[PDB]
């Protein structure tokens, strides 16, 4: 018997949040994914304070058709968020209030964790979304803001420290 | 060769398909239920899905006036009298470069912008849908196979790794997206509760499979309800994209042959598919009797098929045919 955390990763189409979800898992990046279709499933386990838990990642499909069909029938029983907008694309983070009214009226919970991930932050010229932006909203939700790169090799200990962040977070109750 | 198996059954396709006036249809249906030879795929899976006309003094005249529709709607479409839709435009755009990744085909930009058109003459086509991912999934197997005719028998094999623009012109490549949009346009028609607002066609889909599954293997339904293993946990992806996100792109035209002529308008498309959805899980059912839940939903996601040959397939749809048959009178 391991405790099980379930943790939900949600955002526009092409954020990137199944490069990430595979950096968490595997500390990787997937160089051809697939457009995700319905809802992909991955697990890791971590070792914290001689406590071994275990993280199942449920990395949805982002459309706006499947976000009404069904991603509200995967959040039960989610122990925490991972909010995912493309920092090259200002409409990406402008979907995030409805992303987060979805997760409010289709579940049971709000003292849950969750963070905000802006990803791609090695497209630099073509960045959209300052931070200051980014961490107004973040903080109105009271909720953590990261920028990042899930491709960017220069970062990926920091994914794995984003990542921890979480795990730390849930281990704690 | 009247010994050699691969020889003697295109011999029996060319007795059904060449030289006739009117091709039977139901003669064409019983063969192609058990594998198309690859030589006659591209014209077989025409005249199955009612495109191509059985009557082969029509033929001719019908592609010559498909086409030129075809050709007139692009024309259309990136005109002043069509104002694009964006967001449309672009969530076909993104998903195009992340369309069979390992298959080089994709990544060919003559091949993404052939998709890109069929996919947005479609989706502007049918508002009630629009585009939902998984139908650039849908479009390849058509694209891909409709290629091959285009290819001598001895290159069919190299389809996948040829750029288009080195054997066909321009003109047949416009050509063979006039039959894949109209041939996908075919397939969707079959399934378009599938993917209106909600997706009630595969919510409906998977509570089929999940009372067929009870009914036929009770003792897995069971312990997937002792481990809380939900049916759209795997199942939604296997009815958005057929199972083409569970098998090779070898296996899914193999199995298109049987679909095809199964479906030539004899059962429904949704029907059939849910009892081969639900004949692919009993199949492993024996390893899936061990397992928990992480274990089931990693696996029913990642099934072992890499290696399946056209007869693994074969023995499953014909599983699948005999199940349709018995646990028939069951809603
Ligand atoms: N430059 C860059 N591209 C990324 C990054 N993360 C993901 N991508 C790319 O963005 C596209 C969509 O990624 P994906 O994970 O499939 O998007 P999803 O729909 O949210 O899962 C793919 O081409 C990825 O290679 C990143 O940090 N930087
Ligand atoms: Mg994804």
């Amino acid at each position: 018997r391991s405790r099980i955390f379930k943790i939900i990763v949600i955002g526009d189409s092409n954020v990137g949040k199944t490069c990430l979800t595979y950096r968490f898992c595997a500390g990787r990046f997937p160089d051809r994914t697939e457009a995700t279709i319905g809802v992909d499933f991955r697990e890791r386990a971590v070792d914290i304070d001689g406590e071994r838990i275990k993280i199942q990642l449920w990395d949805t499909a982002g459309q706006e058709r499947f976000r009404k069909s069904m991603v509200q029938h995967y959040y039960r029983n989610v122990h925490a968020v991972v909010f995912v907008y493309d920092m090259t694309n200002m409409a990406s983070f402008h979907s995030l209030p409805a992303w987060i009214e979805e997760c409010k009226q289709h579940l049971l919970a709000n003292d849950i964790p969750r963070i905000l991930v802006g990803n791609k932050c090695d497209l630099r010229s073509a960045i959209q979304v300052p931070t200051d932006l980014a961490q107004k909203f973040a903080d109105t939700h009271s909720m953590p803001l990261f920028e990042t790169s899930a491709k960017n090799p220069n970062d990926n200990d920091h994914v794995e420290a984003i990542f921890m962040t979480l795990a730390h977070k849930l281990k704690s109750h | 060769q009247e010994l050699n198996s691969i020889i003697q059954r295109i011999s029996k396709f060319d007795n059904i398909l060449k030289d006739k006036t009117i091709i039977n249809q139901q003669d064409l249906r019983q063969i192609s239920w058990n594998g198309i030879p690859k030589i006659h795929r591209p014209v077989v899976w025409k005249l199955l899905i009612g495109y191509l006309p059985v009557n082969t003094k029509r033929q001719e005249g019908f592609l010559q006036r498909k086409r030129k529709e075809y050709r007139d709607s692009l024309k259309h479409t990136f005109s002043d009298q069509h104002s694009r839709d964006i967001p449309t435009w672009h969530q076909i755009e993104i998903d195009i470069p992340r369309t069979n990744p390992h298959i080089p085909l994709y990544q060919f930009k003559s091949v993404q912008n052939s998709l890109q058109r069929i996919l947005y003459l479609w989706a502007i086509r049918h508002p009630a849908s629009g585009y939902v991912q998984g139908i650039n999934d849908l479009v390849t197997p058509f694209f891909e196979t409709f290629l091959t005719e285009y290819l001598p028998p001895s290159q069919i094999d190299d389809v996948k790794i040829k750029d288009p623009s080195t054997y066909m012109v321009d003109e047949q490549i416009t050509d063979l997206e006039a039959d894949t949009f109209w041939c996908l346009t075919k397939l969707l028609e079959q399934i378009t509760d599938n993917y209106i607002h909600g997706q009630p066609g595969i919510l409906r889909q998977v509570k089929n499979l999940s009372q067929l599954v009870k009914r036929i293997d009770a003792d897995l339904y069971n312990h997937f309800q002792n481990e809380h293993v939900e049916f759209i946990q795997f199942a939604f992806r296997w009815m958005n994209c057929l199972l083409m996100r569970e098998f090779q792109m070898g296996t899914v035209i193999r199995m298109w042959d049987t679909y095809l002529s199964e479906t030539s308008q004899q059962s429904s498309l949704n029907e059939f598919h849910v009892f081969v959805c639900a004949a692919f899980l009993i199949k492993w059912s024996d390893q899936l009797m061990e397992m928990d839940f992480q274990e089931t939903i990693t696996f029913l996601q990642n099934p072992p098929t890499k290696d399946w040959t056209e007869t693994d397939i074969e023995m499953l749809l014909s599983e699948a045919f005999i199940w349709q048959s018995l646990y028939k009178d069951a809603t």
